[PDB]
């Protein structure tokens, strides 16, 4: 266990940032419960035992509850993260006996490509004035995934996705439900389910769905 | 004949259950006898010893204490407030004037080690300590009045004290 | 295990199925963790909407691996009591606590909403695989207590998984359930059935079938 002193939280990069080369994934180290008395806080970033630099470390901000909060951000290499390099933050301070260290890394395990299926609304649903378009994403690993819906360029917004669910074979699956007006579905609009995942060719696949 | 006086060791009239407390008198005794008479909600104790000891304070030990010796009159009562809880703001003085010092203490059930302790005025964090320490304003000011409480960690449990009011006078 | 702050208490509702069927017994359960071995007595007081009740049953203390204890008290409840919104209160007394711990639980408040349930056949492109996915969409329900099972020709189809309830944009919930079957069984002409249990369904139960058509 532990006593008082500052606390540290290590946050991974967002999954979408690790898949798109145009984006920049970041690892983030937050230090809280930093007293006004000794307010010097030092960060040391290790990528598999490798002291790194070029970590944009931000000036301290005074919190409401009277403490100080200090965050350091380390831009990360897509391939390095995706290959399973472990990242590590060490923080040192006068109020600390020993410096604190945390480590994160991509979930271990053999990646597995997801299958994407579009399911049209059921017959009995076609009666209400809103209908439900389903997107089944199954058989993928790890659980880090992004799912979106699209129509004629503009992204669709009245959609909800379930969290990943552990399937029986050790893989995950999820569902995405897009609610549209019945007219739009009957008029013949084409809606699309885009999925981003590291086990996908080009980290991206798109499945379309329209009134047959 | 002089009026005896009760004194509190230590001097906190607000204590928590299981806290130890010691009352002693300030009155001279006769050559014939050095016996003391203790009362507690006009109930009369039993021991005649000069100091009254409360090992494990219960809620039933709150109330008015007074004492009397052979060559003194009945003491004025002193109040003891035994509260229940995890934390209790205690102070050496509760009455404050402009430029007085404000000494506040965050007392914990059975003196348990307290960590990440925060003293709050008017619902906002005002001073933070990694380890349980006393809060001390050098010289009060009219803006230092408000409701005060203290919170922190009692070994993973996050606990709070009851709030007290604190007004600054004169000026 | 320094256990400075003493025990912790957690209150758990009955399982949805237990409160939807008269032949099942629903139960509220109060679990006390981090109970020291030195001072281990744990007293349970149970209140039903603010009234003391003594028909509860206390399990014997169990030693955990972290050398703490675990005490459990289970109170069987009446179906109508839980469904009608009665509040349930656990009071826990321990020597390592300054005052007893109090937790209350009850069914979520708000007008129940009946679920619409829809069976969705396998996607065309999934039919090239050796296993297929029957989907069951249960939307528009409140509160989130719900049960879903799958069944074919009387016997219960088990190879399935159901997602946790998810909050919709209108404040109601929806979930999905997926049943994996071998393509042959689907191609024969067998019928499969999503069964749903919810308080706002007529007779607490609805059944929707799905087959090659
Ligand atoms: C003084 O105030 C500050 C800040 O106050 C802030 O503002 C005021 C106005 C109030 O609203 C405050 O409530 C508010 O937060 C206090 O600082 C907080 O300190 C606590 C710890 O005491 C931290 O709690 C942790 O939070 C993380 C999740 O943190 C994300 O989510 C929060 C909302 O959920 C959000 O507020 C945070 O900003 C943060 O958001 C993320 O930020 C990153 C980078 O910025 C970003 O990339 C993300 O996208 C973003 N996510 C969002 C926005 O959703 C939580 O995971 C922690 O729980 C772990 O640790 C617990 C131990 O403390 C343990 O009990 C849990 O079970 C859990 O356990 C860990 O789990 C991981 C993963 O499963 C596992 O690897 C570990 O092994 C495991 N065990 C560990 C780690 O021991 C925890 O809850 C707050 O984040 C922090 N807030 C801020 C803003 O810094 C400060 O405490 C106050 N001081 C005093 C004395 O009161
Ligand atoms: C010593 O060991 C014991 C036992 O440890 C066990 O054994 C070892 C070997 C390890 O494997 C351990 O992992 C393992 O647990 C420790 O006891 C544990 O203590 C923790 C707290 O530190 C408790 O966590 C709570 O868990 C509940 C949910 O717990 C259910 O689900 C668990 C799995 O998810 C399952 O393991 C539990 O048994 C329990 O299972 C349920 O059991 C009931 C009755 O048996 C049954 O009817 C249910 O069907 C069953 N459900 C299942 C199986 O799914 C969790 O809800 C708690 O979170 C709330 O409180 C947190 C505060 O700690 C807070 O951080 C959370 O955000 C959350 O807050 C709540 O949020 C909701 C909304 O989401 C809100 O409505 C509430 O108001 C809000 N606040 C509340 C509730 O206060 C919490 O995480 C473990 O349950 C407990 N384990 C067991 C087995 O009892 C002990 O900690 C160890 N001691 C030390 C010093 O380390
Ligand atoms: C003394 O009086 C207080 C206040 O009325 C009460 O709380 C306490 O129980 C009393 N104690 C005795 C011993 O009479
Ligand atoms: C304890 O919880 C309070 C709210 O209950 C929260 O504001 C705070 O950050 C925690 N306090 C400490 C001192 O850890």
């Amino acid at each position: 266990e532990l006593l008082g002193g500052p606390s540290v939280f290590l946050f991974p990069p967002k999954p979408k940032d690790t898949l798109m080369i145009s984006r920049t994934p970041e690892v983030t180290c937050v230090v809280v419960d930093v007293s006004h008395e000794d307010p010097e806080v030092k960060f040391n970033w290790y990528v598999d035992g490798v002291e790194v630099h070029n970590a944009k470390t931000k000036p301290r901000e005074e919190q409401y509850n009277s403490t100080y909060r200090v965050v350091s951000v380390l831009t990360v290499l897509h391939q390095d993260w995706l290959n399973g390099k472990e990242y590590k933050c060490k923080v040192s301070n006068k109020a600390l006996p020993a410096p604190i260290e945390k480590t994160i890394s991509k979930a271990k395990g053999q990646p597995r490509e997801p299958q994407v299926y579009t399911l049209p609304p059921s017959r009995d649903e076609l009666t209400k004035n809103q209908v439900s378009l389903t997107c089944l994403v199954k058989g993928f690993y790890p659980s880090d995934i992004a799912v979106e819906w699209e129509s004629n360029g503009q992204p669709e917004n009245n959609y909800k996705t379930t969290p990943p669910v552990l399937d029986s074979d050790g893989s995950f699956f999820l569902y995405s439900k897009l609610t549209v007006d019945k007219s739009r579905w009957q008029q013949g609009n084409v809606f699309s389910c885009s999925v981003m995942h590291e086990a996908l060719h080009n980290h991206y696949t798109q499945k379309s769905l329209s009134l047959s | 004949l002089p009026k005896a006086v009760v004194f509190l060791e230590p001097q906190w009239y607000r204590v928590l259950e299981k806290d130890s407390v010691t009352l002693k008198c300030q009155g001279a005794y006769s050559p014939e006898d050095q016996s003391t008479q203790w009362f507690h909600n006009e109930s009369l104790i039993s021991s005649q010893a000069s100091s009254y000891f409360i090992d494990a304070a219960t809620v039933d030990d709150s109330g008015e204490y007074r004492c009397q010796t052979q060559l003194s009159t009945l003491s004025d009562p002193v109040q003891l407030e035994v509260h229940i809880g995890w934390l209790l703001l205690q102070a050496p003085r509760w009455v404050f004037k402009e430029e007085d010092p404000i000494h506040l203490r965050c007392h914990s059930w059975k003196n348990t080690a307290l960590h990440k302790v925060t003293y709050l005025q008017n619902g906002k964090g005002r001073k933070y300590f990694h380890h349980n320490s006393d809060f001390y304003i050098p010289k009060a000011t009219l803006k230092d009045s408000g409701s005060y409480f203290c919170r922190g960690l009692f070994g993973s449990k996050n606990v709070s004290s009851e709030t007290v009011q604190i007004t600054i006078t004169q000026g």
